[PDB]
């Protein structure tokens, strides 16, 4: 409770929401732009259809994707 | 600032600390037993 | 030259204690000279252009409403809105007598 | 030599580092702590300069290029051969710069003055910065500065700019043209007008504060202040260099792609 | 806190206001009262006061109304009427100029002749408010030094007419948009071998950063020396006081020379007149003179060596010869 | 000539005519201030300190 | 972000090519590419047994079998010979009811002009040839698909115009070159699109400071104009005179046969398929009598 | 202690924690960048499915 | 209630109509730009034949 006599409250609610509301888009917006979170096209899909990511992969001859130089 | 409430607060400030450490050190432990990095 | 027993290179008659390079500049930059010896190596001239003898108006559908230059790799390659591709282009026309009004 | 006015001006204290050490004048010069430094890496800079055209092709001022590294060395200290005299003489700039900053503000203190050139002078240095260190370090090569050379570093701003195929397009580069077309013409402005009051019709007196402010509404409808046109000027200026950071900036470490695409927000407005 | 910095103003002053000083009012006349703007007098000057109109300043307006009028309707028709795509791709939109083969005889009115006509119509305006601002300076007497530094800048503007009348097409010149006057800036410098290498471009490019330098050091300046009263230059010009001295010993210690409360207006005049100036000369013998500027470079020791990215066989240098571009196929031919 | 071209000539004409703009705006920075003082005496750069301006009041 | 760098010139000239981490990752993850069909290459020295077959006269039995299955998965999916066949008489060019089998006579004209791709334009598609696949990507429909629209469009550079120089090669002005302005905009135009069409900048293939020069360019440069000429003997020669058999649905406002551009092959990528190999196990496509020294057994 | 007389303990405690935010960010966005570690794409991975760099 | 007294509740309704109104913006336009949720042109398919994202 002593907290509040060496922070002003009302600096600490407008650091608080601020803050929170930053990082609660910001997260929000982080899954929204991934494969696996992308709620609002692919969350109908059930845990078993939703995409992955690669796991231990292999490699490719021949192929590559940057141009030599 | 009287140098007394300074114990006080050093006392807040240990234990906020040590127990900050704690909690992340269970952290470490928790994603240990996910993905090692080691 | 490299002598056939020691190894060494042979610079005028005289051999050299050490591994010989040759000395260039940075990266073997050579100092540019005239402007026309910008063209040695570089394909000749290229041909005259290719002018029509005559000119034909094409129909208004085939005509371009816009006439910037650029415009069809700077803003028509990134449009894709159906009412602007149709603003495109002059639209057919014909006339009263062939409407028969 | 000294100005007329000038004896009693030439005082010690406003040094950020030193004493009477360093509390001295070098002819006209003012020699501080920041002074010696300065010299120091203006000497050591300049020297390694003449080396890396001595290395060069030719001795011809147009033409002498010291160039950065190959992207393959990757913020690494390439060899001296390759480019590593180029990341040394960047060193030796940088230290330069700061510490004539570091000068200025130093002889402002002693005069008694505010601390605004050291800061616009500032600006300058952020995009110079910017250039060589920060979008080199984003991209991750020391490779990506500009060579230092009198033409050479405009093949680099060429070649750079086609990189996103219309470099015209790009949103903070058209600000900051604006920035410095704009401060061209309000500086042209804010000299003639000074000038047309102190040098007025010949046999005339010589105008007042009245007259300018009284021709500027008289042309424009409106006219900024004494002060007020020498905030625009420093706003015009620095912004200038300011949106010339963030136009550089965001070429590569954020944007990729060409410029032109990038309009395509605008055009997919739901309206 | 931090000192007062002069970056703002916090107290307002009101009176009546200014009406201005008295002056020949036969040929115009002064329209308006005077208001005040409050978010304006933070920065400046407070006072949205009246504006002299005559008849140059009448006839420079209704001529750059014409133009402004023909430039937009033209920009409005070329996305056939539609609103929506005229405010959605205005940036885009343009006034182009007449076809190359026309030369400088007179186009089509769809192919270049709107574009003429704005162009003669702002050439007139400019000249019109150029007279009046010398006007408006005579009429206070004051000197004519706004005058002629608005006329360099005409200089340079009056370039982009004179080129392409010396190499004989209207088609050369700026078309009316915001992007494809970019358009037609990017495709000049092409079109005659990298205006890099035009000495009097990069003459302009100098003066250009040396006005924001002279007037970011000059802003500085003068703010730092506000509070002794250095924002009244004209008192510290007929009668110089210690912000004058201080300007003065601070950029003499800084650099090891200095100018005077009253020259280093003539350095910033003298900066923003010669970047259009040498921009003008630059800009005329292009196409005239010089034809490929990377090539004159050369020429003159400019251009610096590189290695050679790529070698040619013979084979390949008769091959990899081209053709001059020509004209657009006015056939779609059936294979 | 040959090598000579009038890119050139403009290019030295505007050399020659920017030379003597900043001799005229060196001698008017030194309306104010000088003669310099130095113990060897009065000294003063090149361009010469100009002959002294006088500006015009209005009457009270 | 993540940013990809590959130095195409000289050090401090400012020739580099940029990539996104995360787009390219994905763009190459999600490009799959067909495994090639177990070889065929045993069959008895026997006339061939066909009908009506002009093209592969010189491909044995198995070679043919392999081909045309590879033919069907590269264009109309695996299996689905009823795209171009008759299923009950394959020798048939027809269909029952009278009328053609369109997708027939454009898949024999297009063996041709594959095999005319990678025998005599080598000089483009060195040693990474063309299959079906690289255009169709396992559809029937191609990308960069374009039509007759107006007289300035800039992709006739790729079927009946030639000549894009602009830059005059003398300091002073002469008769010799009198391009203008408005036509270097149109070579800017068209060299914007083939930036785009492969993902890469003007640095690719040129050092800016002088477009004109070859020495200066990159030697892909020299690749990229051999495309040019390449497109315009696939456009002029094999896809426009195709115009009378599509139907109607397949021909643009003008009534003309679809036409090819770079991004045909590329799709915004340096190489096609990111420079994938795989005519070297289809001996039928390559009109070579020997791709890499591995002969061509007839 | 006596540190907290030299030291003004709010001026410490805001820049502590703006340094600690700053330095979780940082190696949380690290992380996420990374192949083996990008959680939200590949989390459902067992360790042994995880990629892991070159053994070159 | 006494968060009034700390907070003007003239400043607080006019910052969260403001923040209100924003969101329901930024979210309507997000829909709108999707594919699933483009209603004003697929909003007459069924659930059954609305897109749905792949794998
Ligand atoms: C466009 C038109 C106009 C274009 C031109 C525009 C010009 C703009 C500026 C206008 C003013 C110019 C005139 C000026 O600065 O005069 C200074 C001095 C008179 O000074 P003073 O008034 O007598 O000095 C007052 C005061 O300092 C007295 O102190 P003291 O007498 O004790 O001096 C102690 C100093 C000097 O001792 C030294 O050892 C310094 C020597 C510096 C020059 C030699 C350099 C090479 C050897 C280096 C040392 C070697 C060991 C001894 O001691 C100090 O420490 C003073 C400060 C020095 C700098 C700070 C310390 C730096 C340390 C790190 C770097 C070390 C060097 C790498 O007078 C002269 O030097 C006379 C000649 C002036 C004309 C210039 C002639 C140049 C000739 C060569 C040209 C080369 C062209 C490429
Ligand atoms: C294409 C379109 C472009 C773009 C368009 C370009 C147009 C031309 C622009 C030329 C520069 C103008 C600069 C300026 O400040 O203008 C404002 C001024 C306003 O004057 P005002 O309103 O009539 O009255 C004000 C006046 O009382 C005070 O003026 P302020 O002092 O500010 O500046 C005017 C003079 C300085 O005045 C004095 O020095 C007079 C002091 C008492 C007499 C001095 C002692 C006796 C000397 C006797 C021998 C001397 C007798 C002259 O400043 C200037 O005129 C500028 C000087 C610096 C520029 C020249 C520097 C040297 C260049 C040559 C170097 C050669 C190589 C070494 O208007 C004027 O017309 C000023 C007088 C100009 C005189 C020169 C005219 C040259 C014309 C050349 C072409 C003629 C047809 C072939
Ligand atoms: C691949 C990486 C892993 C992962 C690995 C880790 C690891 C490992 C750690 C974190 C930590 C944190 N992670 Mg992470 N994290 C992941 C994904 C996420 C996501 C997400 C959307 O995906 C989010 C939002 C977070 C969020 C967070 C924060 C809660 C925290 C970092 C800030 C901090 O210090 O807070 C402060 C938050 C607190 C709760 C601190 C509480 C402190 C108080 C003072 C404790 C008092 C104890 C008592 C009073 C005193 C005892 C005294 C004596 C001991 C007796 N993680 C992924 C899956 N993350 C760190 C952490 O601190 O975890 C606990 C940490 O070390
Ligand atoms: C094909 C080329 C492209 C293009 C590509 C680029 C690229 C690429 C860049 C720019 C940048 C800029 N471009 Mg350009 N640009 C194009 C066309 C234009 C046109 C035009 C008319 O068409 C204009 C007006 C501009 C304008 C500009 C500015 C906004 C900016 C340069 C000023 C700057 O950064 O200052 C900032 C100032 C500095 C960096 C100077 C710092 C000086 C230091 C602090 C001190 C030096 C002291 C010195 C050593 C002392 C010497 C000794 C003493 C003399 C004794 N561009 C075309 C379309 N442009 C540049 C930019 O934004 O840079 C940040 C940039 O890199
Ligand atoms: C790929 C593009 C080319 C290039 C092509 C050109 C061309 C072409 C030109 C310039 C020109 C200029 N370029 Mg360059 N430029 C490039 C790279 C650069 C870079 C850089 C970052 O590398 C920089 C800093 C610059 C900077 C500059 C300026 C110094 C100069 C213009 C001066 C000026 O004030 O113009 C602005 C001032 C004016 C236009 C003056 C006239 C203003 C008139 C009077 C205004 C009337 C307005 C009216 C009343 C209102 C509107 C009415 C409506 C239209 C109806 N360029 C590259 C190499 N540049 C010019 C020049 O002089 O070159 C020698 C020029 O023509
Ligand atoms: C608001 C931003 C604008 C601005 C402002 C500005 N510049 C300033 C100031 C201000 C406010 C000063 O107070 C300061 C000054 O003291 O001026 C007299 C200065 C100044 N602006 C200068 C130049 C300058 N400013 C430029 C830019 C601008 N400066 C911006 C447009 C440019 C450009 C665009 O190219 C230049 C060339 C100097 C005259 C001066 C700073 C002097 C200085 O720092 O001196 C110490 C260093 C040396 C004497 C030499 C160091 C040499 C190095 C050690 C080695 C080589 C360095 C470099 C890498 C070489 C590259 C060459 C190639 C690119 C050709
Ligand atoms: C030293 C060189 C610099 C320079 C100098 C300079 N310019 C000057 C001056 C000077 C010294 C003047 O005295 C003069 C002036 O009066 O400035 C305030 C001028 C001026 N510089 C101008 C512009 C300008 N200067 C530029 C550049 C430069 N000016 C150089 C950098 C540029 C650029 C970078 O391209 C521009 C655009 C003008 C503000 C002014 C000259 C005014 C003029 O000639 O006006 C003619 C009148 C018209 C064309 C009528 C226009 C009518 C409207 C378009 C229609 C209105 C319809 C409706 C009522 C409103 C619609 C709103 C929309 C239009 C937004
Ligand atoms: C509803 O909206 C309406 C239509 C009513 C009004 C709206 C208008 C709008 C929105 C207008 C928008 C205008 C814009 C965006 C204009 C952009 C202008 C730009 C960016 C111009 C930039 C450069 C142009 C230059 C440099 C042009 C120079 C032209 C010259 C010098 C032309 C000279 C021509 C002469 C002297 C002609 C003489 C004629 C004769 C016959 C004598 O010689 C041929
Ligand atoms: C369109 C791309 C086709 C597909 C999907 C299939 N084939 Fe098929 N076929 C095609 C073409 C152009 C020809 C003629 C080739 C030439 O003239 O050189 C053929 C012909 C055949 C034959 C022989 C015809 C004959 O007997 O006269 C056969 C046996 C044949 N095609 C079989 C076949 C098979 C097994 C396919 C796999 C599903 C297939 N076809 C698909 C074009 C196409
Ligand atoms: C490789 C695919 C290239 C890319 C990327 C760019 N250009 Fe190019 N350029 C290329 C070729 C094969 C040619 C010659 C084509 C012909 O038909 O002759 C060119 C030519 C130009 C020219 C004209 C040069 C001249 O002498 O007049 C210019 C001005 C030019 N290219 C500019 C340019 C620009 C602006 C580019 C990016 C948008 C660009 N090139 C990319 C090959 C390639
Ligand atoms: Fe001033």
């Amino acid at each position: 409770h002593r907290i509040w006599l060496m922070f002003d409250p009302r600096r600490v609610m407008v650091a608080m929401v601020g803050f929170l509301a930053v990082l609660a888009l910001v997260i929000h917006f982080i899954l929204l732009s991934s494969q696996r979170y992308s709620w609002i096209e692919n969350g109908t899909l059930s845990a078993a259809q939703a995409p992955v990511g690669a796991s231990a992969p292999a490699a490719a001859a021949e192929m590559s994707p940057l141009p030599p130089g | 600032m009287t140098e007394d409430e300074a114990r006080r607060f050093h006392g807040y400030f240990v234990t906020g600390t040590l127990g900050y450490i704690i909690v992340a050190a269970v952290a470490h432990f928790l994603a240990w037993q996910w993905r090692p990095w080691f | 030259p490299v002598d056939p027993v020691t190894g060494q290179t042979i610079i005028n008659g005289e051999p050299v204690v050490g591994r010989v390079f040759i000395m260039q500049k940075t990266d073997g930059t050579v100092k540019l000279g005239k402007w026309q010896a910008q063209y040695d190596g570089e394909p000749t001239a290229p041909e005259a252009a290719n002018v029509g003898s005559s000119y034909t108006v094409p129909a208004p559908e085939h005509t371009r409403r816009m006439r910037g230059i650029m415009i069809q790799s700077t803003l028509w390659s990134i449009d894709g809105k159906r009412s602007a591709r149709e603003r495109r282009h002059y639209r057919p026309q014909t006339t009263g007598a062939a409407l028969g009004q | 030599a000294m100005l007329s006015f000038e004896k009693k001006y030439r005082v010690r204290g406003g040094t950020l580092i030193g004493g009477d050490l360093f509390d001295f004048w070098f002819g006209p010069f003012y020699v501080g702590f920041f002074g010696v430094t300065t010299i120091f890496f203006v000497t050591l800079g300049t020297l390694l300069c003449v080396w890396g055209a001595a290395m060069g092709p030719t001795w011809n001022l147009w033409q002498i290029s010291i160039a950065p590294p190959d992207l393959k060395y990757g913020l690494g200290l390439a060899p001296l051969r390759e480019g590593g005299l180029w990341q040394i003489i960047t060193l030796c700039a940088l230290g330069a710069f700061g510490s004539w900053a570091l000068r200025q503000a130093e002889i402002s203190r002693k005069l008694g003055m505010g601390m605004h050139i050291p800061w616009a002078y500032g600006g300058a240095v952020l995009a110079y910065a910017t250039l060589v260190v920060i979008r080199p370090m984003l991209l991750g090569a020391w490779g990506h500065g500009f060579p230092y050379g009198i033409f050479s570093h405009l093949d680099w701003v060429s070649n750079v700019g086609y990189q996103y195929l219309h470099f015209h397009y790009n949103p903070a580069h058209m600000i900051a043209v604006t920035f410095f077309f704009t401060n061209c013409l309000a500086l042209a402005m804010h000299g003639s007008l000074i000038l047309s009051v102190t040098n007025p019709k010949k046999g005339t007196p010589v105008g007042t504060s009245e007259t300018e402010n009284v021709f500027f509404r008289d042309l424009l409808g409106y006219s900024i202040g004494a002060i007020g046109i020498h905030r625009l000027g420093l706003f015009l200026a620095v912004g200038a260099a300011v949106w010339s950071a963030i136009c550089i900036v965001i070429s590569g470490p954020f944007w990729t792609k060409g410029w032109p695409e990038w309009w395509n927000w605008w055009l997919n407005l739901p309206i | 806190m931090l000192e007062y910095q002069n970056l703002f103003t916090r107290v307002q002053v009101r009176t009546v206001p200014e009406a201005g000083i008295e002056i020949d009012e036969s040929t115009g006349t002064r329209y308006g009262t005077g208001t005040f703007s409050y978010l304006a007098g933070k920065f400046g000057d407070a006072q949205i006061g009246p504006i002299y109109l005559g008849w140059a300043g009448v006839l420079s307006l209704i001529f750059g109304f014409m133009a402004f009028e023909i430039i937009g309707l033209n920009m409005w028709a070329s996305v056939g009427w539609d609103p929506v795509e005229f405010i959605r791709q205005l940036p885009w939109l343009a006034l182009e100029p007449p076809p190359p083969q026309y030369g400088l005889r007179v186009p089509p009115l769809a192919q270049g002749g709107w574009y003429l006509m704005a162009g003669f119509f702002l050439t007139i305006s400019i000249l019109l408010w150029w007279v009046r601002v010398y006007r408006r300076a005579r009429a206070l007497n004051m000197g004519t030094h706004l005058p002629w530094a608005f006329a360099s800048a005409i200089f340079l503007y009056s370039t982009f007419f004179f080129q392409p009348l010396l190499v004989g097409s209207w088609s050369e010149m700026v078309p009316f948009g915001i992007f494809p006057h970019l358009d037609w800036t990017s495709a000049f410098s092409i079109r005659y071998g990298n205006l890099y290498y035009n000495p009097f471009h990069a003459l302009s490019i100098a003066f250009l950063y040396g006005s924001a330098v002279l007037f970011a050091m000059h802003g500085a300046t003068i703010l730092a020396v506000a509070r002794l009263g250095g924002e009244r230059e004209i008192e510290q010009i007929t009668d110089r006081g210690t912000a004058a001295e201080r300007s003065m010993l601070f950029w003499r210690w800084t650099m090891g020379f200095n100018a005077t409360m009253e020259s280093i207006h003539r350095w910033s005049w003298w900066f923003a007149v010669l970047t259009t100036f040498s921009g003008g000369i630059g800009i005329l013998l292009t196409g005239t003179v010089v034809d490929n500027w990377y090539l004159w470079g050369v020429k003159h020791g400019l251009v610096a060596p590189y290695p050679a990215q790529n070698t040619l066989t013979e084979e390949q240098q008769q091959l990899l010869r081209g053709r001059y571009q020509g004209t657009a196929p006015d056939s779609f031919p059936s294979y | 000539m040959q090598y000579i071209d009038g890119a050139q000539i403009a290019l030295y004409a505007f050399w020659l005519f920017f030379f003597g703009l900043i001799i005229y705006i060196r001698r008017e920075d030194k309306r104010e201030g000088y003669p310099l003082e130095s113990p060897q005496g009065p000294r003063e750069g090149w361009p010469a300190m100009p002959e002294k301006k006088t500006y015009i009041h209005r009457p009270t | 972000t993540a940013t990809d760098s590959v130095q195409v010139g000289y050090r401090g000239t400012g020739m580099e090519q940029n990539y996104d981490h995360g787009d390219l990752k994905k763009q190459f993850a999600q490009v799959k590419i067909p495994t090639p069909l177990p070889p065929a290459g045993e069959s008895p020295p026997g006339p061939l047994p066909w009908q009506n077959v002009q093209v592969l006269n010189d491909i044995s039995v198995g070679e043919f079998n392999r081909t045309m299955v590879a033919m069907s998965t590269w264009v109309a999916g695996t299996g689905n010979c009823a795209y171009c066949h008759n299923i009950a008489n394959l020798a048939a060019d027809t269909l029952p009811n009278g009328k053609p089998l369109y997708t027939k006579l454009v898949a024999r004209r297009m063996l041709q002009m594959t095999r005319q791709i990678n025998g005599q334009y080598s000089q483009h598609v060195k040693n990474t040839g063309v299959t079906c696949y690289t255009c169709h990507m396992g559809k029937p429909l191609p990308n960069g698909l374009w039509f007759y629209s107006s007289q300035t469009d800039y992709l006739r550079h790729y079927l009946d115009r030639d000549g894009a120089r602009v830059v005059t090669r003398d300091v002073a002005p002469s008769n010799a070159n009198r391009s203008s302005v408005k036509q270097t905009e149109w070579t800017y135009a068209l060299m914007i699109s083939q930036s785009r069409s492969l993902g890469v900048n003007c640095t690719y293939c040129h050092n800016t400071r002088q477009f004109a020069s070859w020495k200066e360019a990159p030697p892909a440069r020299v690749t990229a104009y051999h495309g040019i000429l390449m497109l315009r003997d696939v456009n002029q020669n094999y896809l426009s005179p195709l115009q009378p058999v599509y139907p109607s649905v397949r021909l643009g406002t003008q009534g003309d046969a679809p036409k090819a551009q770079c991004v045909t092959c590329h799709n915004g990528n340096y190489k096609p398929l990111y420079g994938a190999q795989m005519v070297k196990d289809y001996p039928a496509l390559w009109g070579r009598a020997d791709w890499n020294g591995v002969p061509f057994q007839g």
